[PDB]
């Protein structure tokens, strides 16, 4: 609503609309409905095969205003605006379709053939953007009405199947408007005015939301089982990579601290690569998924040491033991984030 | 000053310009480009 | 250097200034390479050396390293670039192979800059059975009108004609090895041909079928595992034959470049046949010469 269109695209804009509903009667024609008064799939007829101001008002209007909104999106979402030269737009580009592709109309079916166009992948990427604004359009339009989603379509209570996120839409109308924008966007740069693909942003959300206020969970044995002396060993399957860590702790750990940050626990974070004990240090490589971590803990002479599918994790030097020296306290016990 | 070398005056009028540059700006560009080093070969494919 | 982000989005004078930039070092060494041969006979061919020992070969050196140990570089190196990298590569290659006083000062400087090229270069030079095969190659790139409209030979081999093939390279090796030569007589091979060998396997290991079995006899180039454990082999002969006299740092500088190969060769490859080397550690334990 706040945005208006500049008068260059407004003087674009009537002739875009014109291509657009000509466009539309023609895929009407290779989909092969007619000229009817009444519209209906068995009669296989369609009483707007006629140009805009013979086709019906109302629907000339509908295309219209779909029209407008869909190029202020464009202008929305912050595609840079711009033009080659006005020569390109003066000579459009007109070629004859084949007689049996002519149909009613007067004019040719399609002045340009989407052939000598190459649109940029960065113009694919925003129109998949455009897509899913459209669809959301037209999915606040449904509700509105009144529309729900339902597995099953009935009309009766406004149940609709394809009231889905567009990340979950059926593949095959999602296609076929897919290739609607395809043309269109195709049509819009073609016909002379060149939009600028807006900045691909290369941010990542990081996914920091998380259910609940709780980021992780600590699993640990019982404190009964502390170890005070002698060699023990245990294993760790990474099912998903990601952030986790996995080491000895003393029965005083936190329950909602991070492994590591205090003095009550050693842990490795292959996630980072990272052992954890007072702070963060570089140890190790990355683990992938459905590697398994072997942690050894030698409480005669307090060294600790971790593995990765079998192999010595090593320090930023060429050192195995993951934490050199430490008191036996109260023992250790196996524990995981 | 390749045109004052071949000159017969070797007097140069940019003799302290060309200190200035050579012992500060070109040390100062050796040190911040190995200290950000990574910030450049960084290309959207997400290092740091 | 960054040459993903400056080849897709690039103002048209700093494109214009990349590539003059390597064909001014292209222009630089062919001339300095043409004046020093002329120059049998002893200022400023001298100065035009001392520039190229002093920058030039570092230049070179690092920006290739950076470009073949970051593996990338392919988008960078396009029309014309390729031509500029062929006629850098003939005319050092051509000259680190023949033998000079001048050039026996600087060898080794050449040795690891036409390795820093081996690896940086991205069209496979040392065999054209299956060059065409390739799509990076300026050949394929540059169509029929283009490469005629350009100073170009037309034939793959006439554009490298000084270069040797790679199989007849490493059979030439292989006889050295076999006939253990001493490191005086033809020294330009154990410094440039090793180095150089042993980045170009290196690079091109996961182009080979070897890696990826798919798209047979579509490979751009054909190497194998065995080559590489006769290659490696023939280096370890090499650094036994040659343990008498002569000592080297190059040894230093052989085994760093073979790096790659014996990390990259497995675990039990290694085993039985590495070993020599350890327990020849201690049969020249007596003897001066250090080794890996
Ligand atoms: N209000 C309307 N008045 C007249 N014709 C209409 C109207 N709405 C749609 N049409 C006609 O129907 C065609 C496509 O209908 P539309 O895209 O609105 O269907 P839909 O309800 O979204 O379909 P679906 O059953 O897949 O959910 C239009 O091109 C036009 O010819």
């Amino acid at each position: 609503s706040q945005i208006v269109l500049p008068p260059h695209l407004e003087r674009i804009r009537e002739k875009l609309a014109e291509n657009i509903h000509e466009l539309w009667v023609m895929n009407k024609i290779e989909l092969g409905w007619q000229y009817g008064p009444v519209r209906d799939d068995n009669k296989r007829q369609h009483p707007c095969l006629v140009e805009f101001s013979k086709l019906p008002e109302q629907e000339r209007n509908y295309n219209l205003q779909m029209s407008l909104e869909t190029l202020k999106t464009l202008l929305a979402l912050g595609c840079h605006v711009g033009i080659s030269d006005e020569h390109a737009e003066d000579k459009v580009k007109k070629m004859k379709l084949p007689k049996n592709y002519q149909l009613t109309s007067g004019y040719k079916p399609a002045p340009m053939d989407l052939s000598f166009i190459k649109l940029t992948p960065s113009q694919e990427a925003m129109v998949d953007k455009l897509a899913e604004n459209a669809h959301n359009v037209w999915a606040r339009d449904r509700i509105r009405q009144g529309w729900t989603y339902g597995i099953q379509q009935d009309v009766k209570n406004r149940r609709n199947p394809r009231l889905v996120p567009y990340t979950l839409l059926d593949d095959r109308t999602k296609k076929s408007n897919k290739d609607s924008l395809r043309e269109a966007v195709r049509t819009l740069l073609g016909y002379g005015y060149n939009l600028e693909a807006p900045d691909q942003d290369h941010a990542a959300r990081a996914e920091v939301c998380s259910g609940t206020g709780e980021r992780f969970r600590i699993f640990r044995a019982e404190k009964t089982y502390a170890v005070k002396a002698g060699r023990w060993y245990f294993e760790f399957e990474t099912v998903t990579a990601g952030d986790m860590r996995v080491g000895w702790s003393r029965p005083g750990c936190q329950p909602d601290q991070e492994l590591g940050s205090d003095e009550r626990a050693f842990a490795f974070d292959g996630f980072k690569a990272q052992r954890w004990h007072q702070g963060n240090e570089h140890y190790g490589r990355s683990w992938q998924a459905g590697d398994v971590v072997g942690c050894m803990v030698d409480m005669n002479e307090h060294t600790m040491m971790f593995t990765l599918n079998g192999e010595i994790l090593l320090d930023d030097s060429g050192s195995e033991l993951a934490f050199k020296d430490f008191d036996v306290g109260d023992g250790f016990i196996p524990v995981c984030s | 000053f390749d045109g004052g070398s071949r000159g017969k005056g070797e007097h140069f009028p940019y003799e302290q310009e060309i200190k200035f540059f050579a012992k500060v700006v070109l040390p100062l560009i050796d040190q911040y480009f190995k200290n950000h080093r990574l910030y450049f070969l960084s290309a959207a494919s997400r290092p740091l | 250097l960054d040459a993903r982000t400056v080849m897709k989005t690039g103002l048209e004078s700093v494109k214009s200034a990349l590539r003059a930039f390597l064909d001014n070092a292209a222009e630089d060494l062919e001339k300095t390479m043409e004046n020093l041969k002329q120059g049998q006979f002893t200022k400023g061919v001298t100065q035009i050396i001392n520039y190229t020992t002093v920058a030039l070969l570092p230049m070179l050196s690092s920006l290739f390293e950076h470009i073949g140990q970051h593996q990338f570089g392919e988008d960078l190196i396009l029309e014309d670039v390729q031509v500029s990298c062929y006629r850098i590569l003939t005319s050092l290659y051509a000259l680190g192979t023949s033998k000079s006083i001048y050039v026996e000062r600087q060898r080794s400087a050449l040795g690891e800059c036409l390795a820093a090229f081996a690896g940086a270069f991205p069209v496979a030079f040392l065999e054209t059975h299956l060059d065409k095969h390739n799509i990076y190659s300026i050949y394929n790139t540059k169509s029929s009108r283009e490469r005629a409209a350009l100073s170009l030979p037309t034939n793959v081999e006439d554009v490298c004609p000084n270069i040797p093939s790679l199989e007849k390279l490493m059979e030439e090796i292989v006889e050295l090895a076999e006939s253990g030569i001493r490191y005086t007589q033809m020294p330009h091979v154990m410094e440039v041909i090793l180095p150089m060998l042993c980045s170009y396997m290196s690079r091109w290991w996961e182009h080979g079928p070897e890696n990826n079995p798919e798209r047979a006899e579509m490979c751009c180039t054909a190497l194998n595992s065995e080559h590489m454990n006769t290659l490696l082999g023939n280096i370890l002969k090499i650094i036994y034959n040659n343990l008498g006299i002569d000592e080297g740092a190059w040894m230093k500088r052989l085994a760093v470049f073979s790096q790659p190969i014996i990390n990259k060769v497995k675990p039990q490859l290694l085993k039985t046949h590495f070993l020599p080397l350890m327990e020849k550690l201690k049969k020249k334990a007596a003897t001066v010469v250090s080794e890996e």
